[PDB]
DNA sequence: GCATCCGTGAGTCGAG
DNA sequence: TATAATGGGAGCTGTCACGGATGC
């Protein structure tokens, strides 16, 4: 089991470019939270880390110019997104995070096919590489829109389906 | 599989007949320590026979032999990996009793020591590549010149 | 150093008896009123070490 | 017309050629473009479109 | 401009016998025995199945499902199995200098066993897009040389030289063949087929067979 | 095979 | 006491024992939290000449682990028991001082 | 209980 | 709001109670109500004649029993966490043979669970389902060995635990072998022990092929019924001396003896039916007279050696056939743990007869009641088959209570069950509904009774058929087993009917399942209704011959997971179930009598009856269920009301007037929206927000216990070390926080203090002590807070104290404080919604109302389902729903469509007309013409097909509107939808999978004891699992660094994850990790194993990991 | 996509080798805190937040875009690690 | 050489 | 610390899926 993770139910956002993930604040807040008390303490937000901490303890005590310090945060950056059962290399995916209203993971479109997720209740989980290292690795090599082929068959993997092929057929 | 409409390389199922087929038995131990039956890696044998031709002895009569991807996965030189799969408790004495090593050689050995395996960005080929900006390297390169 | 290899090999008494902080002699685990561990238990302290950190 | 084997040999070929940017671009292209067309085209289902043909 | 038919020509939705059954009719029905029902369902989906019908098929409908959730456990197995029998090979070098090749036939015996008859595309594809021949190739006055990675179209115009008549097998670089010791190196692999370039030194690639052979066994029937 | 027969037959030798 | 192995949920998956927290060693938080204290506190006497925070350091066992008397630090200073208690009394009063001031000290105090 | 998500 | 009902089939009967099968089933069992002498010897009487008299000299026998009054009533003991039971005293009389002397006493046996009114149980404070379990009837069977094609194989099985399985084969060496307790030794000797002489053996069994003669061995003649008895010992116990009473006690115990060796009443019968003879008793032989007499052996013999042979009238028998298969109920499952606690009660009591003072012995003295409490605890608390309660609405509950499980005690192992278990058998017809079961492992394995399906005393399953004589159909209705339903002809219930008289000159009927078409001469019986083929939960599903059976099955399924709604609606379109579900499982309240309503309250109704008796009627108001639920009642009377018999009083939870209700009516489009109706994602109108439709009551509980320390007492107050008035703000004088408060995640529900463990503050505390001037608190805040992710508004709290009145808590327990949070869940992004066609997604969106698609005269749609949805799947009925929906949206009305017999298009089609007058007439007197964008989608439509050319606007409209489709236009630009789009009501629900419940982070947190890897699961507030598979998806992309951080500073490295952390918070990049401690434990457990396990540099020089901690 | 993914692929005889480079790069830049950058003022990747356009956090993106200038070397055994370090140490403080 | 016994395997999350 | 007492009980059964080792 590992620190740095998350999990909620997936959702359909077609705004989403193919390398983008929708993650909700809540999410993103407890993922990155290390990061977040290190920018507060960057600004004027908080004198310390602990007072930081101890500030975003209750959900009361969390104000606006928090939320734009963790935009700030995440710039850049990207999370891994699972779903289970994880069963060829594309069943994980590297997506900028992109924060959203609401308590579910955003997923895009096109990479649907390669995880076999649906929007029937399927849930995924999201993990915050830490390194420099684990970022340019997920950004580079990992990143969905990277990956755009079967490394199986070397056919496309990522390419129109359902309602994409429908509107332009007709 | 083509029958189920998937399309997938041969590529793939020749690595693993390949991994089928990495091992041989003995039919005439020539000079050598080995044994009338007894089984071991193609490559193995084939240093061993290497070894013993350029010794000019007798080099040892061996047949080919396939064997099942379980059998073949235990039957790995890393007793590390042999033991996180199946049969634990044979592969292990076998193990205890040969006073085997283990080179972590493969990924899930380093994977299980929490090491950095031997693959992608931990390949032994690419990562010692170093990194330098023209600045410093024209700095550094002036200190070479003053020695 | 750099950790290279992993060996694995037969344990004779001697080398377990040089792993060995101690023999336990009792089959008694922790006191039922103090809440410690018993001497030469499965969970003295004699042997294994303190409970608590430097005390 | 354009379906799924013939976009699917679009994506490769685009891959080829312009590389995975590009390729990225025009899928995410023909994502916006197909679900937006589809919304208008007027494609539902009702009973009378399972069309039992005489013939049967 | 039928919504069904549309659906079903585009590759949106459904295949013919779904939409069969929504129309003509449902078809013959299993038995639990694994026999078959001399009376088929005459009904359509829109017309709406008996009481009789419906009990009838449900037999095939169990069958299914269960068919299912006892497949995916061994598919699970297998994924594992490979992925231990195959994970400490990874591409190690850019040549093992072997000498040595496998001959994708372009051509298999007919099963009247009047001649030979050329394969599939789709499967002569999957024996050579992305490999790399181990000798010189000239065929319809074109040099494909010894180290040239098979691009799709270097395939299509092997087939195409493969109905002419002027070759019947393709020398190639395998994995069956690789000298690499404890891997295989860049030649005798071929493509990063997610790439469609060569293969980087240092892929895993035993995973990724691993995970190729796995990924498609839970459609693989029981 | 099981313990407690076989010193129930050990016993039953005296 | 009830086995640690105990079976939870009708699946094979599931043990007692694999909900149990450890108390016993520290959360990351909570060792840097130490970390921060011990960094905060040698920047609050470092406000203090060598020898009161020494005294400071000596009487409440940031040296050694353990705390002197005012007898050990005066006669290792070579000054009076009264002395040494004044210089710790001067040195606690100047580090309220940069408490009052700075106020970096506080947040520690939970 | 198991499958795409019935129960 | 009329209600219009469809279909010609008259249904004879009603449903039976459908709770029967657990209620009836446990009256049976216990017999509270029947006077002592007057109950039948079942259930635990059964037992008790079972297990008295007790012998060795010293006799305890029994005369009866009695239940007394429970000492708590139901509700009390939900709240107190108390078991609801009975008292249990048995009448014993200890007799000594030789005194004569008799003491005779009431003896006090321990408690027994009881039923509630609805069918299910309370043990603990929480309620529980007994599921019945299906299993292999006992009997005697022939099968088919698969080794030897022209042999078989007999077996004879008795009830589970009452006995050895027995088998018989012919050998390829011609001798017959009997198998018991995995033994295989010549039948002939057993015969030989029974009595049996060579003569009658080959009278008896002469006229088959010589099979006899492999029973012919001269050997055992030759050792009479004595030295067979000891040579048959000496073969089943090798070292065991061959005495003469020990070959006969053990022999008599393994086969004749009733209190060891049981086969049903049902097996018994069987065997009876099958062998074609007759039994004495329940056991395969008897001892009379002093020696072996035979019952079962010789008729078993007979009949597989004629099978064998190819003599007429043998049949192999088929397993799955639920005539060879039998349900063990509520009643018989305890009964069976009843029966193995009074076992071991008795080896007690014989154990205290052996030692004592033998002249003074009370039944009291002798009967210790310890193991039998035990056994029923047991039962009822880590039994498979004892099932917390699923009460998320009341179809929930009551499918549970109709459940079927092949696993558990005796039953299946999920590893042993594959396809023919799982099977939809012939004999399932009326039986055991062919849809209703789970897609996950336990397909087939676990199912549900079908509607008209009851239970029979020998626990077969039974369906109703009507007779049919001379083509006339009969009103009477007679209930078959499946090999009774075999010996007949059956006709369909869809079958026309003038009168009584079969109407059509070809029927479609069944013999032994197979369809057939006959005349009306040779039927013999008629399906009862399409009915009584489905579980409740399936013929809930309108328009099911539409729908494919799997998606059918989650329809069925996810009806049991919908959430009650403070808005909830009955369907528009029903199968006319919908009423006596609500009734059946008591969650409305009813009228006793004819009456006039007297009182009418939020909290009460009070009923003045013809008796001229009031009757009050307390009424259930947000009440928590198991699975945290609102359960409510709301009055739908008004004071003065005339009220007949069964008149509804009040409304349960998920009830509209009287009818179930599992979500919501509303008006769907069915078109594709912009990608965010992709693959099942829903799009929603934030309409339903704004009018609460998919708003739900949730409750949650939460419990802290103060107790007594060594370190001293924990306690509840308000008085908590460093915290602000803020803090305490909602807190009440004795700590708890006060009704109505709201409470957000990191806030107090009780606050708590508790002594801290000895303390070695480290240098840097005593510093920072001496430069703030305060003492260190005795104590530490260990409150009970919120959460993350929860909250909401405090309604209840309950407060036990020890040392106050009617409480006792477990030991050292100081008291225990409950808080009940209770919130309002309106629909949002992530929250599933399904429909009873099985048609299932997630909210993906939700629209401004502005945004949505509308119909011309302004009136949004609710709901965009993606046709894609639909021809994949094959279940047309939600379409045929919605059509329906469309025409009840504008006459309306509701329907009611029955399976099988339903709303045909043609009906539907001339009430779609009558709609379009109301939808399109008003337009047209309101003085408005067709609209220019109508005319533009005419004529798209037009080339569609969909309309015939020439015809007016309007006439074109109609034939739309008549096809079930509408012109739409589209909210954001104005422009109409370019095709006409169906539109309707649907009738949606929300289920329990709710993305509140669900999402969940983690940045550091607890760890493991051993491993020092994080928890998993949200209470523990756990990081994710990354899996092997995980791992090979990282390795494959080579992403080594990621992933060995997985391996290493985000799980079990200690001074790596520390230290990553600390960097992290500095702003530093995180340092390099070290071994993580897992490998470190993987080595002390294999040192631990005697194997030594050494890291070695290159120079195989060894390398401590252990920091030489670990080594002298 | 990441900017010139295609190009930065060209660069190298292996994928990972570029993963390397860029991750050694953005390390270098975070330890001496970007003084030792190759960009121009103008070149330098931004982030938009509420106040204006200010320099990008991300050391990756920064490493990427170095890379794509084409001012940067890399290969093995271009000069020891120890001097390397102190070099970049005396030329850029920290 | 060919029947036969015993011991080891039998997918993925999430919540219990 | 003192009549004499001298061999135990519970099994539990619808799956392979073979794999090697052991046996006429
Ligand atoms: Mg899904
Ligand atoms: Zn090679």
């Amino acid at each position: 089991r590992v620190d740095y993770s998350g999990r909620s139910v997936i959702v359909v956002g077609p705004q989403l470019k193919l390398h983008q993930c929708g993650l909700p604040k809540r999410m993103a807040l407890e993922l990155f939270k290390p990061f977040l008390l290190k920018k507060m303490e960057e600004k004027g937000i908080a004198p310390n880390v602990k007072a930081a901490r101890r500030m975003l303890e209750r959900q009361r005590d969390i104000k606006d110019e928090v939320w734009d310090a963790l935009e700030e945060v995440i710039h850049g950056k990207v999370v891994l997104l699972n779903r289970a059962p994880t069963l060829h290399r594309l069943g994980i995916q590297a997506f900028q995070p992109v924060l959203v209203e609401g308590q579910s993971i955003q997923l895009h479109p096109l990479v649907c096919e390669a995880f076999n997720a649906d929007f029937d209740g399927d849930q995924m989980a999201v993990h915050v590489p830490l390194s420099s290292f684990a970022q340019a690795e997920a950004r580079i090599q990992m990143l969905s829109a990277h990956n755009l082929l079967s490394p199986a068959s070397g056919e496309p993997l990522a390419k129109p389906s359902r309602d994409i092929i429908l509107g332009l057929y007709y | 599989y083509r029958a189920q409409g998937v399309k997938l390389h041969d590529k793939h199922i020749e690595i693993v007949v390949r991994q089928m087929m990495k091992y041989v038995e003995v039919t005439d131990p020539g000079d050598s320590r080995l044994l009338e039956g007894q089984v071991l890696e193609k490559w193995d044998v084939e240093a061993l026979n290497e070894r013993l031709i350029a010794e000019g002895k007798t080099p040892v009569a061996w047949k080919p032999l396939l064997m099942g991807v379980t059998k073949s996965a235990l039957s790995t030189k890393s007793w590390l990996s042999a033991a996180s799969f199946q049969n634990t408790t044979h592969v292990l004495t076998e193990a205890a009793i040969a006073g085997k090593k283990d080179e972590l050689i493969g990924l899930k050995e380093n994977v299980i020591l929490g090491r950095l395996i031997p693959a992608g960005t931990g390949s032994d080929f690419v990562r010692f590549t170093q990194v330098v900006d023209q600045k410093t390297l024209k700095a550094i390169e002036e200190a070479r010149k003053e020695a | 150093k750099e950790v290279r290899k992993v060996r694995i090999a037969l344990a004779s008494p001697e080398k377990i008896r040089s792993w060995s902080y101690g023999e336990v002699e009792k089959p008694e685990t922790i006191n039922y009123r103090t809440l410690k561990p018993e001497r030469d238990g499965l969970f003295d302290e004699r042997i294994f070490g303190p409970i608590k950190d430097y005390e | 017309p354009q379906e799924k084997n013939s976009l699917k040999d679009l994506v490769y070929q685009a891959f080829l050629r312009l590389g995975m940017e590009k390729t990225a671009r025009l899928l995410d292209a023909l994502k916006y473009y197909g679900f937006t067309f589809s919304t208008t085209s007027g494609i539902t289902i009702g009973i009378d479109d399972a069309v039992i043909p005489e013939e049967k | 401009f039928n919504p069904l038919y549309v659906m079903a020509q585009s590759g949106a939705r459904g295949n013919p016998q779904q939409i069969r059954q929504l129309c003509g009719l449902r078809g013959l029905m299993q038995k639990p025995s694994g026999e078959t029902f001399e009376v088929p369902v005459r009904s359509s989906f829109r017309e709406g199945l008996t009481v009789l019908e419906y009990f009838i098929s449900s037999h095939g409908a169990r069958k299914g499902g269960a068919d299912t959730a006892l497949r995916t456990a061994d598919s699970g197995y297998l994924t594992r199995k490979l992925v231990d029998v195959t994970h400490e090979i990874v591409v190690r070098e850019a040549d093992c200098g072997t000498t040595n090749y496998i001959s994708v036939p372009l051509f298999q015996p007919d099963e009247v066993t009047r001649s030979l008859r050329l394969r599939k595309r789709a499967d002569i594809e999957a024996g050579l897009y992305g490999r790399v021949l181990a000798r010189e190739v000239e065929v319809l006055g074109v040099r494909l040389e010894e180290g040239r990675y098979l691009s799709m179209d270097d395939v299509h115009l092997l087939i195409k030289a493969a109905e002419a008549g002027e070759i019947q097998e393709v020398p190639v670089r395998s994995p069956l063949t690789c000298q690499t010791r404890y891997g295989v190196c860049q030649k005798c692999y071929g493509y990063d087929l997610s790439m469609a370039r060569p293969v980087s030194i240092g892929e895993a690639v035993g995973i990724v067979a691993a995970q190729s052979i796995g990924e498609p066994g839970t459609q693989l029937t029981m | 095979s099981d313990p407690v027969r076989q010193y129930l037959h050990e016993i039953g030798q005296v | 006491p009830v086995s640690l192995e105990t079976p939870i949920g009708d699946e094979k998956d599931s043990f007692y024992g694999d909900f149990i927290p450890d108390e016993h060693l520290p959360s990351p938080v909570d060792a840097a939290t130490q970390s921060l204290l011990s960094e905060e506190l040698e920047k609050a006497l470092s406000k203090l000449s060598e020898r009161e925070a020494m005294v400071l350091k000596l009487r409440k066992g940031l040296i050694d682990g353990r705390e002197h008397t005012l007898e050990e630090v005066g006669a290792f200073f070579g000054v009076t028991r009264e002395r040494i208690r004044q210089i710790e009394n001067k040195a606690l009063r100047k580090l309220k001082y940069h408490e009052s001031r700075t106020r970096k000290l506080r947040d520690f105090l939970d | 209980a198991x499958x795409x998500x019935x129960g | 709001m009329e209600i219009k009902r469809f279909g010609r089939i008259r249904e004879v009967i009603p449903l039976p109670p459908l709770t029967e099968i657990q209620v009836e089933s446990y009256r049976r069992a216990l017999q509270a109500d029947v006077p002592p002498e007057k109950r039948e010897n079942v259930g635990i009487q059964a037992a008790f004649r079972e297990t008295f008299p007790i012998e060795e000299g010293l006799v305890l026998d029994f005369l009866e029993y009695r239940l007394g009054e429970p000492p708590f009533p139901q509700d009390e003991c939900r709240e107190k966490d108390l078991t609801y039971q009975a008292p249990l005293y048995a009448r014993l009389q200890l007799i000594h043979k030789d005194t004569g002397l008799i003491k005779e006493d009431e003896v006090f046996l321990g408690h027994i669970p009881l039923m509630t009114e609805d069918g299910s149980f309370i043990i603990n404070g929480a309620d529980r389902v007994i599921v019945s379990q299906i299993h292999r009837s006992p009997g005697v069977y022939f099968t088919p060995d698969p080794a030897r094609p022209g042999r078989y194989i007999a077996s004879i099985i008795p009830l589970p635990k009452r006995g050895p399985w027995i088998d018989l084969e012919v050998e390829p060496n011609g001798v017959v072998s009997m198998k018991v307790n995995k033994r295989k030794f010549p039948l002939v000797l057993l015969l030989r022990v029974l009595g049996y002489d060579q003569e009658t053996l080959a009278r008896e069994l002469g006229a088959y092929g010589e099979l006899v003669q492999g029973l012919m061995d001269e050997s055992v003649f030759a050792m009479r019924p004595e030295e067979a008895l000891i040579r048959l010992f000496t073969l089943l116990r090798p070292g065991d001396p061959p005495k003469r009473d020990k070959a006969v006690a053990y022999v008599y115990g393994l086969i004749a003896d009733p209190r060891r060796y049981d086969l049903g009443e049902a097996g018994r019968y069987k065997a009876e039916e099958k062998l074609g003879i007759r039994l004495s008793g329940r056991t395969l032989a008897r001892f009379e007279d002093g020696e072996f007499k035979d019952e079962v052996f010789l008729p078993t013999l007979r009949y597989l050696f004629a099978l064998t042979a190819g003599v007429p009238g043998h049949e192999v028998d088929d397993i799955d056939h639920l005539g060879n298969r039998r349900i063990r109920t509520v009643g018989e499952l305890m009964t069976d743990q009843f029966r193995v606690g009074l076992a071991r009660l008795a080896r007690g009591v014989r154990e205290r007869m052996l030692m004592g003072s033998e002249d003074s012995l009370t039944p009291a003295k002798l009967v210790n009641s310890r193991p039998l409490e035990a056994a029923i605890r047991e039962f009822f608390s880590r039994s498979q088959l004892s099932q917390f309660k699923d009460e998320t609405n009341p179809l929930s509950s009551l499918r549970h209570k109709r459940r079927i499980s092949a696993l558990g005690p005796g039953g299946l192992t999920r590893e042993r069950a594959g396809f023919d278990v799982r099977d939809v058998h012939r004999t399932h017809y009326g039986r055991i509904c062919p849809v209703e079961t789970p897609e996950g492992a336990n397909i087939g394995l676990i199912t549900s009774l079908a509607a008209y399906a009851r239970v029979d005393e020998l626990g077969f399953i039974r369906t109703p058929y009507r007779r049919v004589v001379g083509g006339v159909v009969t009103d009477e209705v007679v209930y078959m087993t499946a090999t009774e339903e075999d010996r007949y002809t059956i006709a369909q219930a869809n079958t026309p009917l003038e009168g009584n008289r079969i109407a059509a000159e070809r029927v479609v009927a069944r013999r032994k399942g197979e369809p057939v078409i006959v005349s009306p001469e040779e039927v013999e019986f008629m399906d009862v209704s399409p009915k009584q083929v489905f579980s409740v939960n399936t013929n809930l599903i309108p328009f099911l011959e539409h729908d494919d059976a799997n998606r059918a099955l989650m329809g069925s399924n996810m009806q049991t997971q919908a959430v009650p709604l403070i808005r909830a609606q009955a369907p528009v379109v029903m199968t006319g179930l919908e009423e006596r579900v609500v009734r059946d499982s008591l969650a409305a309240l009813y009228a006793e009598e004819d009456g006039e309503v007297a009182k009418v309250d939020g909290n009460r109704i009070v009923v003045r009856y013809e008796d001229g008796r009031l009757v009050e009627y307390p009424l259930r108001r947000f009440y928590r269920s198991n699975q945290g639920t609102a359960l409510d009642q709301r009055p739908r009377v008004v004071v003065g009301q005339r009220v007949r018999k069964g008149d509804l009083l009040a409304d349960g939870p998920a009830s509209e007037n009287g009818f179930l209700a599992l979500g919501q009516n509303v008006l769907v489009a069915i078109m594709p929206f912009d990608g965010y109706n992709f693959e099942d994602a829903i799009v929603i109108s934030e309409e339903l927000l704004k009018r609460d439709f998919y708003t739900s009551i949730h409750i949650e509980r939460y419990e802290i216990e103060a107790r007594d320390t060594k370190l001293g007492p924990e306690r509840i107050t308000r008085d908590i070390p460093h915290l602000s008035e803020a803090a305490l703000r909602d807190l009440d004088e004795e700590g708890v926080v006060r009704i109505g408060a709201e409470v957000k995640p990191g806030d107090i529900l009780v606050g708590r203090t508790s002594f801290k463990g000895e303390s070695e503050p480290t240098p840097e505390e005593r510093l920072l002590r001496s430069i703030f001037g305060e003492k260190a608190r005795d104590v530490k805040d260990t409150s009970l807070r919120v959460p993350p992710g929860e909250g909401g508004i405090v309604v209840r709290t309950v407060r036990l104290r020890r040392g106050d009145p009617g409480v006792e808590l477990k030991p050292g327990v100081r008291e225990v404080v409950r808080v009940y949070v209770a919130q309002k869940r309106k629909l949002q992004v992530g929250d599933k919604l399904a429909n009873r066609h099985g048609n299932k997604g997630v909210v993906a969106k939700i629209l401004p109302v502005e945004d949505m698609p509308h119909l011309p005269d302004g009136t949004p749609v609710d709901v965009i389902l993606n046709p894609l949805g639909v021809p994949s799947r094959m279940n047309l009925g939600q379409i045929l729903e919605t059509h329906l929906g469309l025409a009840g949206y504008f006459l309306g009305q509701r329907y009611i469509s029955p399976i099988f017999d339903g709303a045909k298009e043609p009906e539907i089609k001339e009430l779609l007309a009558q709609a379009f007058e109301v939808y399109f007439g008003k337009r047209k007197g309101e003085g408005f013409g067709v609209d220019k964008r109508e005319v533009e989608v005419l004529r798209r439509a037009e080339k569609l097909g969909l309309v015939t050319p020439g015809k007016t606007p309007e006439e074109q409209l109609k034939e739309l509107f008549l096809q079930g489709k509408v012109v739409l236009y589209d909210g954001r630009t104005g422009e109409p939808i370019e095709g006409p789009i169906v539109v309707g009501q649907m009738f949606i629900m929300k289920l329990y999978h709710m993305v509140e419940d669900k999402m969940h982070a983690r940045s550091t947190g607890p760890y493991s004891l051993i491993t020092q890897q994080p928890l998993g699961g949200k209470a523990q507030f756990g990081g994710q699992r990354f899996g092997e598979m995980e791992v090979w998806a990282l390795e494959a992309y080579g992403a080594a660094h990621t992933l060995q951080e997985m391996l290493t500073l985000k799980s079990d490295d200690i001074e790596g994850r520390n230290a990553a952390y600390e960097a992290i918070i500095k702003g530093e990049d995180v340092p390099e990790p070290s071994v993580p401690e897992s490998f470190r434990v993987l080595v002390k457990e294999l040192q631990a194993l005697a194997l030594d396990v050494q890291t070695l540099d290159e120079k195989d020089n060894p390398v401590d990991i252990f920091e030489g901690l670990a080594s002298k | 996509a990441e900017p010139g993914i295609d190009k930065l692929f060209g660069m190298v005889d292996s994928k990972y080798r570029l993963t390397v480079v860029v991750a050694k790069r953005a390390q270098q830049l975070l330890r001496h805190g970007f003084k030792n950058t190759v960009l121009e003022p103008e070149e330098r990747p931004k982030m938009q937040t509420l106040e204006g356009l200010f320099d990008d956090p991300n050391a990756v993106t920064w490493a990427m875009k170095e890379l794509l200038t084409g001012r940067l070397v890399f290969g093995e055994n271009l000069v020891p690690e120890d001097r390397l370090q102190k070099e970049m140490e005396r030329l850029y403080p920290v």
